[PDB]
């Protein structure tokens, strides 16, 4: 029946429509590879700190060491400074 | 040199940290 | 004294092909509603959400997403057809709460078992100024 | 209370996005906060006044610092009628080369904004002359903010 | 089932009694006013017939006679245009020297200083230059003298009288029965074969006997007074035969199927006549003939009284499939019951038609000396775009009125409509997404270009010189049209339109008529803007229709009506949930879309098309081909289009164009005036009015008809009406001053 | 015979069944995407997702970026894709921190389409989500690196 | 939830209850008017705040009042 006060998940359509539920198609040794190597990143708070500080310092690095051949803002003006309307 | 440090600091890092933090405080449940 | 009729599952539902207007996750984790009515025949009626459905002869059960949808459809059932309806609130625990008609009497007909709620015994203009309830939790209309 | 905004239980119990919005727009209307008293009202206002003053001092301190560190003040004092004053320097990685060139003016080493607030004329008129004076001002105002 | 003439005698008595009872049609309004709101309702409900009565026959009779009233007004208006052409026009002088004289059909009285608007239009004539196009029509019709225009104005006036009479007659004397109106097969058969077919055939007749020869003498430089009268070509066939020898046969090749011998005056050349810059009149007469045949055939599709032919209900019911259920079953019953349904489809198709007309008349100028008259061409395109857009928003409004008022699944069911209603959330959600995607990937590209250009990075823009977004598909299409003549249209001498085929630039009086229109990144970006704006208009209107009955927010919405302000501040607030408010909101977006379209037209035509040509063939365009490099940026629209081309209208004071300056400023004024209504609400105004009313009672001058602020809905309607009038008239003055000065 | 039916037979659950929604090709393909492998450790599914996406992001950043026409650094514009992997991994992390508490069970459905009881996906847990985020980061950085490793013999480098 | 109140100016015409689209209001017995009934708002947790009741009241001034207050899923009319 489509209405049952005992099972409301069925009654309210709370299903996994495309969930496979099959076992892993990933073979092991590959799995153990990624399980041992991605393990340090599976602590969400620690990962948040590593991303904010790591990405932040990374940004600071590529910003501090940028070359004028990449950014015109580091290259600076290369022309003789022009003259204002009435002033300098 | 210093603007190349502080412009991304307050224009990228600070808004990301503040938005993430405020997001957490705003979504918290006691 | 009035005894609310219990919600009978296995009650048939109207003939309808489905619509995008029906239930959502709200019905799974929060609440939904159920309206039952007795029909003399198979009729076509407008669904408060989709298009057209076929009311079945006999008892009909219809799960809706909001109380207002139950009351709208019921208003129409009582108006266009001449059909008695009831409806209930249903929580995800399976618990059912009978809602309407609360007394077995429609609320526009005065029934003596009814107790006053939110009734203030004064003209509306005699409410006090906000300053007189300031820093107290009260509102001048809560009196 | 139980979540943001902690000063309004009616707003924290809102399940919609409205809860966030109205939490922001009502944060300073102290008289409408839960459990407000007259004493709490006045005290929150008073402290808010100190916070405002701190903001104002910090802001003027920043203006002083930037005029001293990136501006024309010393050069401007010698020729008031032919030096465009400098608000601050422009470090924007989105500039093409033409923007770096065209915004480099006021006799500076890179792109700058010309100040139109008139703080050069004011500080010049009241006796400030060197960037050193401006730094002393800025540190004094940072102190006052603190 | 036997189609026949059906009427009733004297249904309504002709009397002035109800002229004196305002609001006689409504049982509430007829009681007269207690407040000023009455006065507005009387006008808002005047034409809402199916709100006055529920009897379909009475409604149909009102509709029919009302159409007679409309046609009477149209004939009176045409009578005006022809009469002003005869009595207050320089049409003969222009008829001599078209490439110089400016058409003028209105003269103003010298009262208050306004005679300055009578400007030098040529031909020793002072007046207002007209952009309607009547001179090119009259020339294309062979009309020479003012006398002929007089006769046409008199005939038009007579037909105004006849139409008005028939309205009174078929409402008060012989009023058709409801079955008469519902005879849809008879109506379609007579409008396909009788109206369109015999009309097109009649016009082909006039053209082959009047338009073609008289235009031959005009094109040969003959003086119009020396040109034989049009009936002299009907009498002495030697005049025509000298011009068109085929007329010596006596229509024997028509019956003997020797029709190729008529290739003299019936032609498939295509392109433009290089003398007049308009389409070949031989091609046009041939065209009206072919159309006549096609419609005369199409008018026999539907069965009436003789068993042969189609019943439309049969055709509908046979069309159903695995995705749509029983679809089309029930539509014959809906379309023969609901006037609002018919008006919805007809508004949609008639507006879409008007827009198609707008394109085809510029890209294929049908009248002589029309292409080079840039004021008339810009005016025509812009005008018909506006008519089309308005009509389409109307189609949405009446689809909504059908949904609210005439929709009933228990009586007149349709499977297609039910299924649509059954996934309205999917439809509207997907349209929403497409609108967002189009917004970003059309307008966001403009913002990208403005930001790159401001930062000094024009190589990082979206441009023909940077990151090219070529309309490869459209370019391939216009190439295929260019190659069509001789290949996929061997009968066609030249390209279908000079916008396709390379070369063959056409110039008249030193001014260009048409040349191949280039397409590039600028045109790409603009076209996606048009896609975007249209999709958002469709979103607002379609959403209005599909949720007019109900929604998750308001399950009983249809019980609140088609036009209602809201269901209150609850549920978060429910303002503008009515389908009416969706029409209100969609009007603004039709204004936005059509505005960008006509700006695109003016900009592109002045930049890449219109201009003057040298004796040695060097073309100078009105603007310097600056569309490709200046339109790809919003700043370029602000600067090189608006700021530049507004100089004429802001410099028009002291000339005959100063009226366009005045209308420029005044239309700005009414547009800003609309913002008072659109940004506020009637509660404030009603309170203020309470104070003003106090002041009047103090002096014993308070009126009995109590003053009230406008209704919420009326606030919106006033608002959008003045917004649209102000914006549209502003662009009107701008365009007309600009193109009259520099064209 | 009609192609559109109500979802899972229940015509009052708000959806429909179409060739787009319920189709053997569609159902198999969606069931075989990592996000829908409910019994697999979320870390591995995050690895696959990150590998695919991180690999994808390199293209538009390099070809459309500001250094695109300076082939000396234009190729190295993949750092931007790496940074977007960092930002997305932050978004994932704070999504899980905000959405799931330490000891809460999965919020995924524990039923199948046919009504039988199912074991809910651990992706919808705090630990499972943290694992999927770590996997998406690892696989994403790795996919960017792999795409950048190939600069050669491609019609659009 | 929105607050809803009744005032003893009520004449018991029942129109507020008839107008209510969520069944918030009832008619209870009373001795203060001829109709011997007065309105009541025992189910304001279902009140959506549309003020159809207020549009329905013939008393000058109103005898129903809807004071829009703390929002809930039910008061915002959400089906999701
Ligand atoms: C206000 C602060 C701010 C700052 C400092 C920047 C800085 C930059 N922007 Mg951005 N931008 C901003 C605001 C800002 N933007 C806003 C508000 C918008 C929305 C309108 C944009 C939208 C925008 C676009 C569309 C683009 C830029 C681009 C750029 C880069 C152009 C210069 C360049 O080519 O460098 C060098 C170029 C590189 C590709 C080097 C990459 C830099 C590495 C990856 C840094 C590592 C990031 C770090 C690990 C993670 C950061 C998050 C951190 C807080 C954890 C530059 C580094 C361009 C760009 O990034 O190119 C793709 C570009 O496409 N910006
Ligand atoms: C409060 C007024 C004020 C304002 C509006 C600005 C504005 C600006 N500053 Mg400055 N700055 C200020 C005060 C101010 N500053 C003070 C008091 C100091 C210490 C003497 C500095 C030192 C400073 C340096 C070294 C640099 C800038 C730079 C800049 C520019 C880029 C933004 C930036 O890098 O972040 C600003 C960086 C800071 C260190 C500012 C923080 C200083 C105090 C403690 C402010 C308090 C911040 C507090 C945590 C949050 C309060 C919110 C707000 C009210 C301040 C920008 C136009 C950069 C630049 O010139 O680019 C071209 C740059 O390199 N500022
Ligand atoms: C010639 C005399 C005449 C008389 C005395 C009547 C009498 C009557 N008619 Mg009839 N009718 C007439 C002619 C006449 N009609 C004509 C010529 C037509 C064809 C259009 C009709 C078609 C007709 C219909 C369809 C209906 C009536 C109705 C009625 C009755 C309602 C009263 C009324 O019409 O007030 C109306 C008073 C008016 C002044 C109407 C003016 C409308 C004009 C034509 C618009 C002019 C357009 C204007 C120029 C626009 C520019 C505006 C600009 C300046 C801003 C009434 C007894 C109605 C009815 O049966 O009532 C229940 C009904 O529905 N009549
Ligand atoms: C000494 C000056 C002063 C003081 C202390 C107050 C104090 C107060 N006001 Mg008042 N008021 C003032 C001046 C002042 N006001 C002025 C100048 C105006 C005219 C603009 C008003 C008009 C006004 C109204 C209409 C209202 C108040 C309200 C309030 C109370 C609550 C404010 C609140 O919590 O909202 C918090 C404020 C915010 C969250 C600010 C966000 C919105 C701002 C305007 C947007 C900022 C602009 C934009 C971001 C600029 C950046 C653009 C970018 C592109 C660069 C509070 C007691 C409210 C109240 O409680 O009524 C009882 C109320 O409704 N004020
Ligand atoms: C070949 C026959 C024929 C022709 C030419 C027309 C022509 C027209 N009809 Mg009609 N109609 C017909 C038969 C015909 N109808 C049939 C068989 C039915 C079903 C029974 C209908 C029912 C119908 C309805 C319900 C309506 C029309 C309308 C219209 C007008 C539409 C607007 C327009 O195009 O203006 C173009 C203008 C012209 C072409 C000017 C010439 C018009 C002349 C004077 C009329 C010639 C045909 C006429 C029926 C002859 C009868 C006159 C005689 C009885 C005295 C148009 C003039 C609308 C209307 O009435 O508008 C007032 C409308 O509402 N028709
Ligand atoms: C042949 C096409 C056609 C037809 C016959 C109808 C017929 C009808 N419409 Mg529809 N509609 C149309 C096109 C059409 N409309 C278009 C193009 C639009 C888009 C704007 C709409 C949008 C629309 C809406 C939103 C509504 C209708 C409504 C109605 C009904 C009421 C008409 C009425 O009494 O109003 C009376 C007429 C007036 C009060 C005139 C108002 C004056 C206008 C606003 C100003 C005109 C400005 C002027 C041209 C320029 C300035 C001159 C000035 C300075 C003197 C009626 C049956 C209404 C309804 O309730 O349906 C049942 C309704 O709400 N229509
Ligand atoms: C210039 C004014 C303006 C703007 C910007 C919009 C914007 C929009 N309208 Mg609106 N509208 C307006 C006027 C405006 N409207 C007015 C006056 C009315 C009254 C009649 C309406 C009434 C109206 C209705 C009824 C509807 C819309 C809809 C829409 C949306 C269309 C979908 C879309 O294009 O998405 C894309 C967004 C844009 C094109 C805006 C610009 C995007 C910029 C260029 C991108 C920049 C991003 C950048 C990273 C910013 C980050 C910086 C960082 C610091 C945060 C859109 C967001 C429709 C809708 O809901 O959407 C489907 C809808 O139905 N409008
Ligand atoms: C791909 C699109 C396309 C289009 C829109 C046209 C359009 C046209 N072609 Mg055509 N044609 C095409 C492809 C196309 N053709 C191709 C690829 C070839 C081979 C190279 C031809 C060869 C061809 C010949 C030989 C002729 C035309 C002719 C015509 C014109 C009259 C149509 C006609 O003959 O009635 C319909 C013809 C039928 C056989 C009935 C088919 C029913 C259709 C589908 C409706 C017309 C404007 C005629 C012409 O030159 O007119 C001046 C003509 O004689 N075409
Ligand atoms: C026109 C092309 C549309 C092809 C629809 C394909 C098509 O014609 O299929 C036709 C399909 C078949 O229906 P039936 O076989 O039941 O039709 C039989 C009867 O209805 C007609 O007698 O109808 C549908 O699939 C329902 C519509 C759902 C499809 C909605 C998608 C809408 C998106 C369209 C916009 C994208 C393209 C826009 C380009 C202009
Ligand atoms: C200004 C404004 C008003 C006030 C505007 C009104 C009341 C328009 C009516 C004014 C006219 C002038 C009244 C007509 C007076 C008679 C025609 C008599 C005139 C006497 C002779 C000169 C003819 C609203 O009522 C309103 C309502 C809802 C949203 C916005 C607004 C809004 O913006
Ligand atoms: S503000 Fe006006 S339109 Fe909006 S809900 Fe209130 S009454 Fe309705
Ligand atoms: S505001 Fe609406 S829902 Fe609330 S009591 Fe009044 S009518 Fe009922
Ligand atoms: S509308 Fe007013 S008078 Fe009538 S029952 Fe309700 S509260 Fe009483």
């Amino acid at each position: 029946v489509y209405f049952d006060l005992e099972d409301l998940g069925n009654t309210t359509g709370q299903w996994d429509l495309y969930g496979s539920d099959a076992p892993s198609p990933y073979n092991s040794l590959q799995s153990k590879f990624f399980e041992t190597f991605a393990a340090p990143f599976t602590k969400r708070g620690l990962l948040l700190k590593f991303l904010i500080l790591g990405g932040g310092s990374t940004l600071a690095y590529f910003s501090a060491t940028a070359s004028g051949d990449i950014l015109p803002i580091k290259k600076g003006p290369q022309l003789p400074p022009q003259l204002g309307p009435r002033l300098g | 040199n210093l603007p190349s440090l502080f412009v991304p600091l307050v224009g990228l890092l600070f808004p990301a940290v503040a938005m993430a933090s405020l997001f957490l405080h705003v979504e918290k449940r006691l | 004294g009035f005894t609310p009729p219990e919600l009978d599952p296995n009650t048939p539902s109207p003939i309808f092909g489905g619509s995008t207007g029906g239930l959502l996750r709200k019905a799974q984790v929060e609440e939904f509603y159920v309206i039952t009515w007795e029909s003399p025949k198979e009729q076509i009626f407008e669904m408060p959400t989709g298009g057209a459905a076929i009311m079945r002869e006999g008892p009909n059960l219809l799960k809706l997403a909001r109380k207002e949808q139950c009351l709208a459809l019921g208003t129409r059932l009582r108006s266009k057809y001449k059909i008695k309806y009831q409806f209930y609130r249903v929580f995800p625990s399976g618990e059912v709460q009978y809602l309407h008609p609360k007394d077995g009497v429609y609320p526009e007909k005065v029934n003596p078992g009814r107790q006053g709620v939110g009734v203030n015994f004064r003209s509306i203009g005699k409410n006090v100024s906000p300053i007189e309830v300031k820093f107290t939790g009260k509102q001048p209309y809560d009196l | 209370a139980l979540r943001f905004p902690r000063f309004s239980q009616g707003l924290a119990q809102d399940p919609t996005t409205r809860r966030i919005w109205f939490g922001i727009a009502t944060a300073h209307d102290f008289e409408s906060h839960d459990d407000i008293t007259e004493g709490r009202l006045y005290q929150n206002i008073f402290a808010s006044h100190f916070g405002q003053l701190a903001i104002i001092f910090l802001w003027t301190s920043g203006n002083l610092f930037h005029v001293a560190w990136q501006g024309n003040f010393e050069a401007w004092v010698q020729d008031p009628l032919h030096v465009r004053p400098i608000a601050h320097a422009i470090w924007d990685p989105h500039f093409g080369q033409p923007a770096v060139e065209a915004f480099t003016r006021g006799g500076a080493l890179g792109p700058v904004n010309i100040a139109y607030s008139g703080v050069y004329q004011w500080w010049y008129t009241i006796g400030l002359r060197t960037n050193e004076d401006l730094y002393t001002g800025a540190i004094f105002l940072l102190f006052l903010s603190f | 089932p036997e189609v026949k003439i059906l009427v009733d005698r004297d249904p309504i008595k002709t009397s002035f009694e109800q002229w004196a009872k305002p609001g006689h049609f409504s049982r509430t309004i007829a009681k007269g006013p207690d407040t000023t709101t009455w006065i507005w309702n009387l006008h808002a409900d005047a034409h809402d017939f199916d709100s006055h009565t529920s009897d379909l026959e009475e409604i149909s009779r009102k509709v029919f006679s009302a159409h007679f009233g409309q046609l009477s007004i149209i004939f009176l208006w045409l009578s005006g245009m022809y009469f002003h052409g005869a009595r207050f026009s320089n049409y003969e002088a222009w008829l001599n020297d078209p490439t110089h004289i400016r058409p003028s059909a209105q003269v103003v009285w010298p009262i208050v200083g306004q005679e300055i608007l009578n400007g030098d239009v040529g031909g020793g004539f002072r007046g207002i230059q007209i952009t309607s196009g009547f001179f090119q029509i009259w020339r294309a019709s062979g009309i020479t003298s003012e006398l002929q225009l007089y006769c046409t104005a008199i005939g038009a006036l007579v037909f105004a009288a006849l139409m008005l009479f028939a309205g009174w007659f078929h409402y008060h004397k012989a009023a058709p029965k409801l079955v008469w109106f519902q005879d849809v097969e008879s109506m379609l058969n007579h409008h396909l074969a009788g109206l369109l077919g015999l009309g097109s055939l009649s016009w082909a007749g006039h053209q082959v006997h009047v338009s073609l020869p008289i235009n031959q003498f005009l094109n040969a430089g003959v003086d119009p007074k020396e040109i034989p009268l049009p009936h002299e070509f009907i009498l002495n066939r030697d005049l025509l035969a000298q011009l068109y020898p085929s007329f010596a046969e006596g229509a024997t090749p028509f019956f003997t199927l020797n029709w190729s011998k008529y290739a003299d005056f019936l032609t498939f050349r295509g392109g433009l006549d290089p003398l007049t810059g308009g389409l070949w009149l031989t091609d046009i007469a041939h065209h009206h003939l072919a159309i006549a045949i096609l419609f005369l055939i199409a008018g026999h599709m539907y069965r009436t009284n003789w068993g042969i032919g189609h019943g439309i209900k049969d055709i509908l019911e046979a069309h159903k499939g695995p995705f749509t259920g029983q679809g089309h079953k029930g539509l014959y019953e809906i379309l023969t019951t609901s006037w609002h349904a018919q008006l919805s489809i007809n508004l949609a198709m008639l507006g879409s038609l008007t827009i198609i007309v707008a394109h085809h008349m510029y890209a294929m100028p049908p009248y002589p000396y029309l292409a080079t008259d840039y004021g008339t061409q810009l005016s025509l395109f812009t005008h018909h775009m506006w008519i089309g857009g308005f009509l389409i928003v109307g189609a949405a409004a009446h689809a909504a009125i059908f949904m609210v008022r005439d929709y009933d699944p228990t009586t007149r069911y349709n499977d297609l409509l039910d299924r649509v209603l059954r996934h309205r959330d999917a439809i509207i959600s997907h349209l929403n997404w497409v609108c967002i995607f189009l917004g970003f990937h059309s307008f966001g590209l403009y913002i990208h270009n403005d930001t790159m250009s401001a930062l000094g990075r024009p190589q990082d823009m979206f441009s023909d010189t940077a990151i090219q977004l070529q309309p490869v598909f459209a370019q391939w299409i216009q190439n295929t049209h260019a190659l069509a003549p001789g290949t996929t249209a061997p009968g066609a001498t030249t390209s279908t339109s000079l916008t396709w085929g390379g070369g063959d630039l056409v110039s008249v009086g030193g001014k260009v008529a048409l040349l191949p229109i280039p397409l590039g990144t600028a045109d790409f970006l603009v076209h996606h803007i048009h896609a975007f704006t249209i999709h958002v208009t469709v979103l607002i209107l379609l959403k209005g229709v599909l949720f007019a009955r109900s929604s998750r927010l308001i399950p009983d919405k249809a019980n609140l009506g088609f036009r209602f302000p809201c269901d209150g501040p609850g549920r978060g607030g429910t303002c503008q949930v009515s389908a009416w408010d969706h029409v209100f909101l969609g009007l603004f977006w039709m204004y936005n879309a059509i505005s960008v379209v006509i700006f695109h037209f003016s900009w592109k035509m002045q930049s890449d098309v219109w201009g003057s040509i040298n004796d040695q063939g060097v073309v100078t365009h009105i603007t310097g081909g600056n569309f490709a490099q200046s339109s790809i940026t919003i700043n370029g629209w602000l600067r090189d289009f608006l700021w530049a081309q507004a100089s004429q209208v802001i410099q028009s004071y002291g000339s005959s164009l100063s009226a366009y300056g005045l209308f420029f400023l005044g239309a700005h004024f009414v547009w800003a005036f609309s913002l008072m209504f659109l940004f506020s609400g009637r509660g404030y105004w009603q309170e203020l009015i309470e104070s003003i009313v106090w002041a009047h009672n103090k002096l014993k001058v308070a009126p009995a008809t109590q003053p009230r602020a406008l209704s919420i809905v009326q606030g919106r309607a006033v608002g959008v009406t003045h917004y649209l009038l102000g914006g549209i008239a502003t662009t009107w003055a701008f365009f007309l001053a600009r193109i009259i000065a520099v064209g | 015979y009609q192609v559109v039916q109500p979802i899972n037979g229940d015509p009052f659950i708000g959806s429909l069944e179409t060739p787009v929604t319920s189709s053997p090709l569609v159902a198999w393909y969606l069931s075989n995407l990592p996000g829908y492998r409910t019994a697999v450790n979320p870390l591995l599914r995050g690895i696959e997702v990150g590998l695919a996406h991180g690999f994808l992001l390199v293209g538009p950043f390099v070809k459309a970026g500001p250094l695109r026409n300076t082939e000396i650094a234009g190729q190295a514009g993949s750092l931007a894709a790496g940074g977007l992997v960092v930002i997305l991994s932050i978004c994932l992390t704070i999504y899980g921190i905000s959405s799931f508490n330490e000891g809460d069970p999965s919020t995924a459905p524990s039923l199948t389409l046919t009504g039988r009881k199912k074991q809910p996906d651990q992706l919808q847990t705090a630990d499972g989500w943290a694992k999927f985020t770590g996997g998406f980061f690892f696989g994403g950085i790795s996919g960017v690196i792999w795409a950048f490793f190939l600069l050669y013999v491609l019609d659009l480098p | 939830s929105h607050s809803v109140k009744i005032y003893d100016t009520c004449i018991g015409c029942t129109q507020c209850v008839r107008a209510c689209p969520t069944d918030v209001l009832e008619m209870i017995p009373w001795g203060g008017c001829k109709a011997k009934q007065i309105a009541s708002a025992p189910r304001t947790e279902d009140c959506v705040g549309c003020k159809r009741c207020e549009s329905a009241c013939p008393t000058d001034f109103l005898s129903v009042r809807v004071y829009l207050w703390h929002e809930t899923t039910r008061s915002m009319g959400l089906a999701y």
